[PDB]
DNA sequence: CGATGAATCCGGTGCCGAGGCCGCTCAATTGGTCGTAGACAGCTCTAGCACCGCTTAAACGCACGTACGCGCTGTCCCCCGCGTTTTAACCGCCAAGGGGATTACTCCCTAGTCTCCAGGCACGTGTCAG
DNA sequence: CTGACACGTGCCTGGAGACTAGGGAGTAATCCCCTTGGCGGTTAAAACGCGGGGGACAGCGCGTACGTGCGTTTAAGCGGTGCTAGAGCTGTCTACGACCAATTGAGCGGCCTCGGCACCGGATTCATCG
């Protein structure tokens, strides 16, 4: 039997690097970078969640998530940039994945 | 002894009765809720008062700790150089900039 | 009516009453109130915004009581208990 | 087979695997869970990571060696970048001094 | 017929509505939920809410009246009686005294 | 048709004319004595789900109450004096409605 | 006597180490090292206690990562991120 | 200056190393956990150390907040009565009794 | 040696909320299976506990001297107090229309089962990075 | 330095087409509750100038109470060894939650009355600066 984790997957970003070099990683650092993807998954996932429920829906996607991502950006009073691109980014991949239906 | 006689008068008999009244929360409310957005909102007639039960009573439990932390300092009056200390020590820091435009740019209702 | 930008809206005499109303400091200088007004503005800008998010995410446009419950709800100030 | 779905929207990260996480807290009341939600949430965390990550590798070589250790994450990109810090809250990192 | 549940069980409130807040909260991967549950909660649940109006009811009195109000509960009682006050240590009730 | 409500139970409980003064309520006490059973019944039973989820099981079968009012007993440093007087009281109600099967 | 009595195993040398580790106040009263000692334990307490009860339900006798992870969690502490 | 020469240090030693050794955590942990019941806890050999990551931070980030207290008040030194006023400030509700009879009263061994 | 503004108490008043009715229409029992979840006896191999000997870092107690907390006093300036003037809640009343709330319906996009193969997980290995 | 991570390999089961039923979300229709808004007449409260006083800041004196250097313990700490409690996976039988008829009274929604509390008017403790 397997274990599902991102061990893998974090060390797969952009690491290919011509003018910087430095495509290095250590094991001490594999423990945090993958509990910040637990952390903020399940902190915004609780968050659309609860507002699913206001509507009486019982659906959630590309709705909800959007609207916790803002909350949880008008919660921190952040530069308008940090959630701006996060959400244009958020709409670009959406609809890079419906292209083909 | 005057401001004795006050705080007994104010702390018991005008437990209904907000610091401010409720005509100018409601503008400044309704000011806020078109606040960056492009539609005039509208609202109801019992959340305004749920709005003020909630942000004053935030507000008093916030000056006593000031308070009692001014009168710890060894000094008998208050400055706001206690709130700051409070609202270090109970994190949730402010964007200096976003209060000042609050307090100043807007100008309406 | 000559002046009728905001935060003035809260009274200079809001701020003696609430500071009065706990009985363990009775004076208060000069700088003491403009950080009061921008700490309430700060905190009613998010709790009210939130609130009006959570409307429009359901449709409508008005306001409703289990709104503002609900962003007093995620605002951390927790209500009647 | 579209199992290629780091090429399906351009992302790295499985979607599937945040798709688990995302069911795993659900008031009974919802169930459904279209399957284009996990999409937004990967790429909203692909992105993080990736910038977070890009940030802190160039700091924690100035000081010396070729690795990424807890207290080179915990300072810098948290410190000076606080953009990508108060989203979660708390620090609290790891062994990382102040 | 044993509808009355409260007598089967020698509660007050109805079993059933308790259920029904109960099940509200249950994240999905756990569902069932058997109906033991209810009468130990509602049991619990009543008899915290007795003992907190037996209270005010005595206290409220010395100021005179027959009414229970938010001043008559916030200060004069749960300041008293904090026993049941610090398990919902979030008061910030309502027009009340302190 | 029907409603969610405890004002008529709420209003029932005391025994009234201990010595003579029946309980009266006001119109804003109904809010509060509500909105505490309403708190009570949603902390508890979040945590004592969170517990069952960690256990790996599927029923709350009120054993799973039993050690969330106890951890709820115990954060808040709240002496088991009148924590075990209520889980007494709670085991006694529950054999009561399960043995008249 | 001796008998290792409780929280003195830590010694002042923690404190004092713990209030120099920041770089602001460099001295330290006699009423500092007996207030440090009250204020940890109670916290450790309240969260191994939870564990321990966490651990107790699901059967075992032992105590895992996930009973102390979920303890810390509960007792409104968070934990790397 | 001798306190601004180990304190120079004593965050390079942070990064790796802990206020109070290894042993003297695993003993306080232990006789804590045997207390409130009558059976021997058997820790793992992982969770000590998942522990003290916690709270030794925790009281890290405590002490900088009254230690940054204190230096408000105009006085060079660290006073037990600045800690209070934090854990106050924080609203940390706490117990005196219990804390005293754990601290004073015990064995370890 | 009296005695200001008031420390609180007595004697009513009438104006709208809380309590007693009053039928009714779904919500809480009541019987009847049944197919999955929780229980539980057995086992096999893992890591937690307990002890020995050596070495060296680290907590520890004492003498001594200086840095700093605390009480005193002159001050002068900035906050409160009080009368007065300006504003603006606010309550009663009458429109006016936006938008909350219910129904019909119909078509899309999740749920679930059947079948496959390549991406991700668990071992050798060495060469540099703490 | 020495051991740990990035490179290389072998395998298997979980992510994928895919096809279908079946219900929930989008949307036009309809009316009536409720938000906003303008008028005004008393009338209370916030804003404002002025004067006297007490409270924050600041030097000096004092003395006791931390910080520091040094000799002296003392348990942290390594690596080894052995012993066994209990985590962990498996195979079997069954109790008890789930979904579905059928029945029936208890509480929700309106009405009707009568006192409870907001209110004012009057009689006086303590006190007090002459």
């Amino acid at each position: 039997k397997n274990y599902d984790s991102f061990a893998t997957f974090i060390a797969k970003l952009v690491g290919p690097n011509g003018k910087g070099r430095k495509p290095g990683f250590s094991a001490k650092g594999m423990e945090v970078l993958e509990s910040i993807v637990k952390s903020l998954a399940t902190e915004m996932t609780i968050v659309a969640n609860e507002l699913a429920k206001h509507q009486g829906r019982q659906t959630l996607g590309a709705g909800d998530f959007r609207t916790a991502l803002a909350v949880r950006g008008s919660l921190i009073a952040r530069e308008p940039a940090t959630v701006k691109a996060l959400t244009e980014m958020g709409e670009k991949a959406v609809l890079k994945y419906q292209s083909s239906l | 002894t005057t401001a004795k006689r006050l705080s007994k008068k104010e702390q018991k008999l005008s437990s209904t009765k907000t610091t401010v009244r409720r005509a100018p929360f409601g503008r400044i409310v309704r000011t806020i809720a078109s606040l960056s957005s492009a539609d005039s909102m509208r609202f109801s007639a019992n959340a305004v008062d749920l709005l003020q039960q909630g942000i004053e009573l935030y507000m008093l439990d916030l000056m006593k700790n000031a308070a009692l932390a001014a009168k710890q300092a060894k000094r008998m009056t208050l400055m706001g150089k206690d709130i700051d200390l409070i609202q270090t020590a109970n994190h949730e820091m402010i964007d200096e900039a976003h209060a000042a435009k609050l307090a100043n740019t807007s100008s309406a209702g | 009516k000559h002046i009728k930008n905001l935060g003035e809206e809260i009274g200079n005499s809001a701020v003696r009453k609430t500071v009065l109303r706990t009985g363990v400091v009775f004076r208060l200088d000069k700088t003491v109130r403009p950080k009061f007004h921008k700490v309430m503005l700060s905190k009613l800008y998010e709790a009210v915004n939130i609130a009006k998010l959570a409307a429009k995410h359901s449709g409508r446009s008005t306001i409703q009581p289990k709104d503002v419950r609900l962003g007093l709800k995620l605002a951390s100030i927790k209500l009647l208990a | 087979n579209v199992k290629r779905a780091n090429e399906r929207a351009g992302l790295k990260l499985p979607p599937g695997r945040i798709q688990k996480i995302i069911k795993a807290n659900q008031t009974t009341d919802v169930g459904r869970s279209s399957p284009t939600a996990s999409v937004f949430l990967t790429a909203v965390i692909e992105d993080i990571v990736k910038e977070i990550i890009k940030g802190a590798d160039k700091k924690s070589e100035e000081r010396g060696r070729i690795r990424i250790s807890p207290q080179d994450i915990l300072k810098y990109l948290t410190e000076n970048g606080e953009a990508y810090m108060h989203i979660l809250g708390d620090a609290f990192v790891s062994h990382g001094g102040v």
